[PDB]
């Protein structure tokens, strides 16, 4: 079920540490958690030896797949050559739902997280937690506990005030009410936006916040890879858009209008 | 590498001056009766040590064997070092102790930019638990390096630290118990006829 | 003859000082001291392939070899020890052809290697604490 | 799969299945059988993230797959905690296969010896002998099988009349070719029925009519073409239609149509070989 799909890799030692590709020089590392193309990867399946590949999603150098050097306990990545020591086999441990990555040249070697030098070693199978990893999708991993919803620039969303519950388009003014936490629920594989439950499509737009309700559940779909769209789970034919598309202070968020215009796209930032 | 049986005596090595540019015979020794000698390495004792020196195919060399005490039919062995035992160029490796504390050791100090090496152990059984070690010279100033010796058959030398300053350094380093090391000292400032270094094990 | 003289040897593990090598059912394990000939070994260096060979005293004409299953056993029809410290040895492979240099390795679970067979596992450096053993004169 | 009954087969040899030899207590590879010895229950322990493999032997159900360290022997022994009988399951996402590794020594996995058919412990490698396939015993047993369905309290009665007519009723056992049924399987997660003598023959239920079923041709996307088989002893199953989530008897008898009388809640069947 994994083929030509952008994926991120996380280590079991720390939930914050993720696979990171340093720009300029090819060397993977564990540089915190950053939501950009450097931490984005790709798996390409080859139906000739039941092996896989890890292609980095780098704009400057697309052909930067994860390579294995000589037997010197490193895993520095280089260009693509399609060699025996270039492919990696992934075994999904159904117990604990983990993943184990092994070298195609010799499966006796698996990835290990030393967590003392911010590097990956090639060791033997052990009972420690550093031998396995977690494979996740790049659109679901980052929006687990993310936080600015913006249209096509610097303007963001603002749920009027603490008295009433509405939608408005205003510049960033470091206000607590402008913070929207996007939490991902795996029970139904949906997203919830919590302010400091986006219920809509139950008198036209009627967008607001407030359960076991299908309106509060939303899905994020990529459309540039930095801009996505939000679609309601129930009756998945309407996308989040704006009434008229004008960038003005007080624009009401509308629904429907399944035309794929510039007003229906959104961008998510850190603040 | 030149040694004498179990390193019972400490041989000295000299280089004959102006040899090799004269009568030459391939695969043999043609002595020119040259008596002028240039000291390279060696001690006068009795201590346990062996020489590791770079020798040329042209010059003749002398080995001074000191006054032996026991008639145990001593023997001198020369072995070519084609492996990693090349960083100890022109140095007399002094084979050495036990327990902890401070242990002093005195030898004949070499000249400036000359190498003296000490082979020592770390007390303790078994990787394993480590122990703290400090090294400092009393009089003479020298730069020191510490290598861990591995016997592969011949002596693979790996580097663990370098550019270390002697003459009462407060630096302390951790070494695995039960391991054997080479400490190489190059004297940079000569202030005494005898070199005297203290090791501290904790 | 100063390096690993040919003769009787006892092979033990660094983890426990009371365990000795013993071949049972063709697999080598570490067992408690029984004062029997099945725990002692004989090490002899031969120059036709300039390598050492280990045999069981209780089982003559049995040379320590490796099989295709990643195990080791005694065959009726060569190793390269490496010293890193006092009474420590890492027996590396002699082939090195189309692969890396494998070595003896054992599995440890928090200082517990009881009833654990010896395996031929990849070796990279000398800091792998589960690879070397001890050879004692007996 | 916490405490799930499944069967393990060799990836290289699909006809080889895990079989426990009765009386002795050792596990080997045997042919395709339908006995309880070929079924194993995997139990997940979250205390140490382990997977026990309990044997479904009726004489001694306290038998678990145990590795006799340090020898390369895998057998059936008692369950006394310890650490030499637990195993880890790893599912290859590239090709459909499962690797079983010893919990005591994760570097060692199961190896199927065909020259001397048995299970040993070997270092993992890129070979098909160390790969396996673990699947639900119902799915494996009715993936492709020419079986016969029999009612209760009727050993000589089978579900079957003639090529020209499309009537299915109860008849006697006479090893006929229009009388044994081929159960076949993936996308629909259901099973299809085929008639050995009647070519292109599948069971069809008339939505317009009442309690009557017949044999017709394939109608592509049709709801009345697939059935679900679920266990109820352990060898009894209840076949159901994929419309209500139930074949039953006629009430009390050669010549009686089976039809579909009631939903789930008799109404059980038994499997037999031709």
């Amino acid at each position: 079920s994994l083929n030509d799909k952008i994926v991120t890799i996380s280590c079991k030692a720390n939930t914050d540490l993720f696979f990171y590709q340093v720009p300029g020089n090819g060397n993977v590392s564990l540089f915190q958690q950053t939501r950009n193309y450097l931490e984005r990867w790709r798996i390409i399946y080859d139906s000739n030896k039941a092996a896989y590949k890890i292609k980095s999603m780098n704009i400057y150098n697309t052909n930067l797949v994860l390579t294995w050097n000589a037997p010197t306990h490193n895993i520095s990545a280089q260009q693509d050559s399609n060699a025996d020591n270039q492919y990696w086999l992934l075994l999904k441990d159904i117990g604990n739902n983990s993943f184990i990555i092994a070298s195609y040249k010799n499966p006796n070697l698996v990835l290990y997280a030393d967590t003392v030098a911010r590097n990956l070693k090639l060791s033997t199978l052990n009972n420690s937690s550093y031998i396995k990893f977690i494979i996740e999708d790049y659109v679901i991993s980052d929006f687990k506990n993310f936080t600015r919803i913006s249209p096509i620039g610097g303007k963001v969303v603002q749920q009027v005030s603490m008295t009433n519950l509405a939608v408005n388009l205003y510049i960033w003014n470091n206000d607590l009410n402008q913070k929207w936490t996007i939490i991902y629920n795996e029970e139904k594989a949906a997203y919830q936006f919590f302010n400091k439950v986006l219920t809509w499509i139950f008198d036209g737009n009627t967008v607001r916040v407030s359960q076991n309700n299908d309106a509060q559940y939303w899905l994020i779909n990529p459309v540039n890879y930095d801009r996505y769209t939000i679609t309601n789970l129930r009756d998945k034919t309407k996308v989040l858009d704006l009434y008229g598309g004008q960038t003005a202070d007080g624009t009401t968020i509308q629904v429907f209008n399944s035309n794929g215009g510039d007003n229906q796209i959104w961008t998510m930032s850190n603040p | 590498k030149i040694n004498a049986q179990n390193n019972l005596p400490s041989l000295k090595i000299y280089e004959a001056i102006g040899s090799g540019n004269r009568n030459f015979q391939s695969g043999n020794l043609c002595d020119d009766d040259i008596k002028a000698i240039n000291y390279i390495t060696g001690f006068d004792s009795n201590a346990k040590s062996y020489l590791v020196v770079l020798l040329n195919k042209d010059k003749n060399y002398y080995i001074r064997v000191p006054q032996t005490s026991s008639n145990i039919e001593n023997q001198i062995k020369f072995k070519r070092e084609e492996g990693d035992l090349r960083n100890l160029m022109n140095s007399s490796v002094n084979i050495i102790l036990n327990s902890t504390g401070a242990h002093y050791y005195t030898r004949q100090s070499p000249d400036v930019h000359d190498y003296i090496s000490y082979e020592f152990t770390i007390p303790g059984n078994f990787n394993k638990d480590t122990s703290n070690i400090r090294l400092y010279t009393s009089y003479n100033q020298g730069i020191g390096t510490l290598f861990r010796v591995t016997e592969t058959i011949g002596y693979n030398l790996i580097n663990i630290q370098q550019n270390l300053n002697l003459l009462n350094s407060t630096k302390s380093i951790r070494l695995l118990n039960g391991a054997i090391y080479i400490l190489k000292v190059e004297v940079t400032e000569l202030n005494n006829y005898n070199i005297k270094l203290h090791i501290d094990i904790t | 003859r100063t390096f690993l003289p040919n003769g009787n040897y006892n092979i033990k593990s660094i983890f426990s000082g009371s365990l000795y090598l013993s071949p049972v059912s063709g697999s080598l394990t570490f067992s408690n001291e029984s004062s029997a000939n099945n725990q002692k070994w004989n090490v002899e260096y031969m120059a036709e392939n300039r390598c050492f060979k280990i045999s069981n005293v209780a089982e003559p004409n049995k040379y320590l070899s490796y099989d295709n299953f990643g195990f080791i056993s005694l065959d009726s029809l060569y190793w390269f020890p490496i010293k890193i410290a006092v009474n420590t040895y890492i027996m590396l492979s002699l082939n090195k052809v189309n692969e890396l240099d494998y070595a003896w390795d054992i599995y440890d679970t928090n200082e517990n290697i009881l009833s654990q067979p010896l395996l031929l596992l990849p070796n990279f450096d000398i800091y792998n604490s589960n690879q070397m053993f001890k050879l004692e004169k007996i």
